[PDB]
């Protein structure tokens, strides 16, 4: 259960896991996460950008 | 009082079976088209009268006063036509009365439309027969140009100065828009599914005119009532069940078939008198749906003493229906049968409304895992709430009749799905 | 029970709106008698009746009818669509010369339905529904068809066939494949809906007219 | 990322009336414009409409 | 008699039996009422 | 003149023919809706907006409902609140699991509706309906399994835009709202579809994935494309 460094996981056919619902960003209390999405080249919705301040993150 | 044994002289539908000539002067020689000038000479306010002292109930399932309907049809014209409406869809799985009227009494037919139309003061009748009774359309056509040929229907209809117009609408298979505002709008030309109310169709009918939806045994029996008294088809009966009533016994019957009888005989005389009784005999009877397959089963305790009338199967927790009654021997999968009912209704399914859209699909699927046991005891609780989720809450009474042969399935024969879960629980357990 | 059927329409060279189709001049004047048996102002009323006979005269209804139907009644194509999708006795698929139409609901299903449904499956060597290779019959099972009584029954193009066992749904078979027309009715020896054993009522003849008319009436 | 520089960015207040937010602003000395209150008008809906007779309001489909 | 079943004439009806007894009867009918226009779409 | 009805037992004053939703509108209360619309016709299929009356034993469509004299409405009643449950419950149980990968994401009535009136928790344990997806232009992005049925694109496509070309095909659970044929919904009020459509049924092409309802800012403006002034 231990919290550490951040990771973005995929599928195990490689895909990305992430569908750029901003979950993640709507939670955070430090408000540490920046995400912008657009469709991707084969319509899929993915993120283009995804930050995160490890500095203002609190873990 | 006991009632049952009726007389061939006071059954009103004569010529059942078709052993006589259903033309023009095969009714006329019977009591067909006999003073009916006089009748509309006497008028709409006299006709409803009658009606009413005959105490006549909606014939096409959920019991209603035909006069009480006739009398709220009976408002002033306001600058629109005027319209009735013979239903004649009959999809209910266990009904053919309306089906032996058309294609043996098609002149009686028209004469009650007639008579109805004089009393609501209607300029047309529109007799809405379902679309795979091409033969029945086409003799009940015949009788038409019959009638229209020898002046009993028309302009100046029987001499007595009052148009009237009588028109056939075939349908396509529905058994939603066998339902009254389905019945108008699919004669709109529309899709067929039911309206809501308020506004009631004796305001906002066809077209957007006053109509009135009457069954084709209650306008057949409407001219005899109104030839005969009213006293009489009220001494036909208990003291709020007058009349006679068309039962068409199927099922595990030794001989399937359609009778006329009162409308409070017992079920178990009737069964046995008129249908040669169930195939095992009375003691292999395992359950009876009195109704068709809107109305709840009932098991052979209430089946053997019970009458086939609206108040008495009410009190049974059943409902009279449109008098169909399916009997099932000890030798039958109830579950499977029930089932099947679920399944019909879900495709017989207008779709408009959510909770019998979705709920009759939900219960056809749990009822499908029941057939064969893959399921929980805790289930049975869930799909009693979800029936009692759809019934009340839908748009018309589809949603509602969907949810009833489930309910008298959960009721009477819960052991019967607990046992079948156990046995499917103990086969799968062995792998 | 999946109905199997897709209520979507992907153009193809057999079913396109170029695909040719127009009423007959007999068809011509049906459609204009039936049209004015509605108020005017209502034409839209008549959008099943002519349905109906387009698929009569067809034997089925492709998108070029729909639209053809649409363009005579002046309404909107998609008006025109949803009645042929919603209501089931319109064809919009190719289908066989004879259209049999198996009951399956539970009044016929107590008696030996699927036993008919079987022997018609083993006769003509289809499943439950397909078409023949021959272009010649065509099966479906279907809810009530208003024949209970006489249960278990088949329709073929508007025809019931009651009373029936798979022997005389098999001769009956063989009577269509062969160009004959078999007489429909029931195959037991009942004629109508009367009991087979006797007739337990209606054994006296009709009473004449007049016979217990009210005293003033 | 999205710099700024107006510490009065984020900053919405909430008042039961007009006539306290306009009190507040005053007070406070800040300029203010004021929009009054848009409610939606009565309408009179009505099912049967949808099959008039001789009207336009019927409806061609459910 | 009442052995004999008398409804057999519809052992001869064709696919548009029912459409030409419509199309017969046109001749008894009466004047349709009017809306006052030819169309709700009007 | 005005009658009087009462909503919890509160009088109220309303016009011959309102309806339970306008008097609960007019006292205060939002009775939950689906596919009533203010600017369509009225449906009454949706079946959210069931409410009781005091001595009626049935529940009666308050968005079709006109209100008679002397009538107690009760919004916030045990049977009102059943019937919510119920058809939220019949509503989600047919819906799919497609909540992050939608545009309505935040902003839908669907789940409001559901997390203030319907309960927390699925009986539903059977498969899922899957229905293909139409296409009706480059505007309007349409993921059918997601549609309701609660047949506002129609009204609102026929009555608003005069564009009859959308309606319901098929019976029953099978019933599909769309074109039935290769046609674009093109129409100079196509968005409002992607307003009006209570679910993301129904979405823009072009905002597409972009952005989430929280996150936005929102500046009330005026239009400069044409000469109105919307
Ligand atoms: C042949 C027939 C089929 C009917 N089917 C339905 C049905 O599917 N659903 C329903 O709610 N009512 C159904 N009804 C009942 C009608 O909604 C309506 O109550 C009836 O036609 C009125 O006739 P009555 O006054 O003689 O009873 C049916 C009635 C008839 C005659
Ligand atoms: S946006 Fe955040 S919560 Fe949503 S899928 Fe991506 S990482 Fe997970
Ligand atoms: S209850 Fe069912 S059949 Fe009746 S209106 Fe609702 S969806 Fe249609
Ligand atoms: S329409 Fe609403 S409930 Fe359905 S997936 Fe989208 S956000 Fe979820
Ligand atoms: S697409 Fe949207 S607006 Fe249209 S019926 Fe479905 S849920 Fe309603
Ligand atoms: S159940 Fe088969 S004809 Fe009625
Ligand atoms: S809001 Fe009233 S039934 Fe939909
Ligand atoms: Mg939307």
């Amino acid at each position: 259960r231990f919290r550490g460094e951040h990771a973005l996981r995929r599928y195990p056919s490689g895909e990305e896991r992430c569908i750029a619902c901003k979950l993640c960003e709507a939670v955070c209390p430090a408000q540490a996460i920046t995400i912008e999405a657009e469709p991707r080249a084969d319509g899929s919705r993915r993120t283009t950008r995804y930050d995160i301040d490890m500095t203002k993150c609190i873990y | 009082t006991s009632f049952g044994s009726l007389k061939d002289e006071d059954r009103i539908f004569t010529n059942l079976y078709g052993r006589h000539d259903w033309r023009l002067k095969g009714a006329q020689s019977r009591g067909d088209w006999y003073k009916t000038k006089e009748i509309l000479l006497k008028g709409p306010d006299w006709i409803l009268g009658e009606v009413k002292t005959s105490g006549l109930r909606g014939r096409g399932g959920a019991g209603f006063p035909t006069g009480l309907k006739w009398s709220f049809m009976n408002k002033p014209s306001d600058g629109r036509p005027k319209y009735l409406v013979v239903n004649a869809d009959e999809g209910e799985p266990g009904t053919c009365k309306d089906r032996e009227i058309i294609r043996h009494d098609p002149h009686k037919l028209v004469e009650g439309c007639l008579v109805g139309g004089r009393a609501m003061g209607a300029r047309a009748a529109y007799i809405y027969i379902r679309g795979e009774f091409y033969n029945e359309a086409s003799n009940l056509q015949v009788a038409i140009r019959e009638a229209y040929e020898a002046g009993l229907i028309g302009k100046n209809a029987c001499g007595s100065g009052y148009d009237f117009d009588v028109f056939v609408v075939r349908g396509a298979g529905a058994y939603i828009c066998g339902e009254e505002t389905a019945l108008i709008e699919s004669i709109e030309g529309k899709q067929g599914k039911p309206r809501l109310k308020p506004p009631f169709p004796a305001d906002v009918g066809v077209f957007g005119c006053p109509t009135t939806v009457a069954n084709v045994e209650t306008v057949a029996v409407s001219p005899t009532i109104c030839r005969r008294g009213g006293a009489w088809f009220a001494s036909f009966g208990r003291e709020r069940n007058s009349g006679t009533k068309l039962f068409n016994i199927s099922g595990h019957v030794n001989h399937p078939c359609t009778v006329e009888e009162e409308m409070s005989v017992p079920l178990k005389e009737l069964i046995e008198k008129h249908a040669g009784g169930v195939i095992g005999g009375w003691d292999n009877l395992l359950a009876v749906i009195p109704g068709g397959s809107s109305t709840p089963l009932i098991p052979k305790s209430v089946c053997e003493t019970v009458l086939m009338d609206f108040d008495a199967l009410v009190q049974a927790q059943t409902g009279l229906g449109t008098a169909a009654v399916i009997v099932m021997d000890r030798s039958t999968d109830i579950v499977k049968a029930i089932a099947r009912l679920i399944e019909f209704y879900k495709h017989e399914s207008c779709g408009q409304c959510t909770p019998c859209r979705e709920g009759v699909d939900w219960m056809n699927k749990v009822m499908a895992r029941f057939v064969k046991g893959d399921a929980r005891p805790a289930e049975i609780d869930s799909l009693w709430e979800i029936s009692k989720q759809i019934e009340g809450h839908t748009i018309c009474a589809l949603g509602d009749g969907a949810a009833w042969p489930v309910q008298g399935l959960i009721r009477h024969f819960r052991p019967e799905l607990e046992e079948r879960m156990q046995q499917f629980a103990l086969q799968h357990q062995a792998r | 029970g999946a109905g199997g059927a897709l209520f979507v329409h992907r153009d193809t060279p057999e079913n396109n709106p170029d695909t040719p189709f127009d009423f007959t001049p007999e068809n011509y004047k049906r459609i204009e008698a039936i049209v004015k048996n509605y108020p005017e102002g209502h034409k839209a009323a008549a959008v099943l009746p002519v349905l109906d006979l387009a698929q009569r005269q067809n034997g089925w209804l492709p998108i070029s009818a729909m639209n053809k139907v649409a363009e005579i009644l002046q309404v909107p194509p998609m008006r025109v669509y949803e009645v042929a999708t919603f209501y089931t006795m319109y064809n919009r698929k190719p289908v066989g010369k004879y259209h049999i139409q198996v009951c399956t609901t539970t009044p016929c299903m107590l008696r030996n339905s699927d036993s008919i449904l079987e022997a018609i499956q083993k006769k003509l060597g289809i499943k439950v529904g397909e078409t023949t290779p021959d272009k010649l019959f065509t099966l479906i099972e279907v809810e009530c068809l208003g024949a209970c009584v006489n249960a278990p029954m088949v329709q073929i193009n508007d025809n019931y066939y009651e009373d029936l066992t798979p022997k005389d749904i098999e001769e009956i078979i063989d009577e269509l494949k062969a160009g004959k027309i078999p007489k429909p009715g029931p195959r037991s020896g009942r004629f109508s809906c009367e009991p087979a054993g006797g007739l337990t009522s209606l054994t006296e003849p009709p009473k004449g007219p007049g016979f217990g008319v009210q005293a003033g009436l | 990322w999205s710099s700024t520089a107006d510490p009065l960015s984020n900053l919405v207040l909430t008042f039961s009336t007009k006539e306290d937010a306009v009190a507040f602003a005053e007070k406070n000395g800040w300029s203010f414009d004021v929009e009054e209150r848009k409610v939606p008008k009565p309408k009179s809906k009505s099912y049967g409409a949808n099959f008039s007779w001789n009207k336009r309001t019927r409806v061609s489909t459910k | 008699d009442n052995s004999t079943y008398r409804n057999l004439q519809h052992h001869e009806y064709s696919t548009y039996t029912f459409l030409d007894l419509n199309v017969e009867l046109s001749k008894f009918r009466m004047p349709q009422p009017s809306s006052g226009r030819q169309s709700p779409r009007h | 003149n005005l009658i009087e009805v009462f909503v919890d037992g509160q009088s109220v004053m309303v016009e011959p023919g309102t309806t339970v939703l306008q008097a609960c509108e007019k006292v205060g209360m939002q009775i939950p809706r689906f596919c009533y619309h203010e600017r369509l016709s009225v449906a009454g299929n949706c079946r959210m907006c069931l409410v009781e009356i005091e001595k009626a034993p049935k529940v009666v469509a308050a968005c079709a409902m006109p209100v008679m004299k002397g009538w107690n409405i009760l919004t916030n009643s045990e049977k009102s609140k059943k019937a919510r449950e119920g058809v939220m419950e019949f509503l989600l149980a047919n819906h799919p699991l497609d909540c992050p990968i939608c545009d309505q994401g935040g902003e839908c009535d669907l789940q409001d509706q559901s997390m203030m009136f319907g309960s927390d928790r699925s009986r539903f344990l059977e498969g899922k309906r899957a229905v293909e997806d139409k296409n009706i232009g480059p505007l309007v992005k349409t993921i059918m399994t997601r549609c309701i049925q609660c047949t506002r694109c129609i009204r609102f496509a026929s009555e608003i835009a005069g564009v009859d070309d959308l309606g319901t095909t098929g019976r029953g659970n099978d019933m599909q709202v769309g074109t039935y044929i290769e046609k674009m919904f093109m129409s100079e009020l196509s968005g409002n579809i992607i307003d009006i459509c209570p679910v993301g049924a129904l979405t823009s092409k072009p905002y597409a994935f972009t952005a989430r309802p929280w996150e936005t800012r929102k500046t009330e403006s005026i239009d400069v494309m044409d000469a109105v002034g919307s």
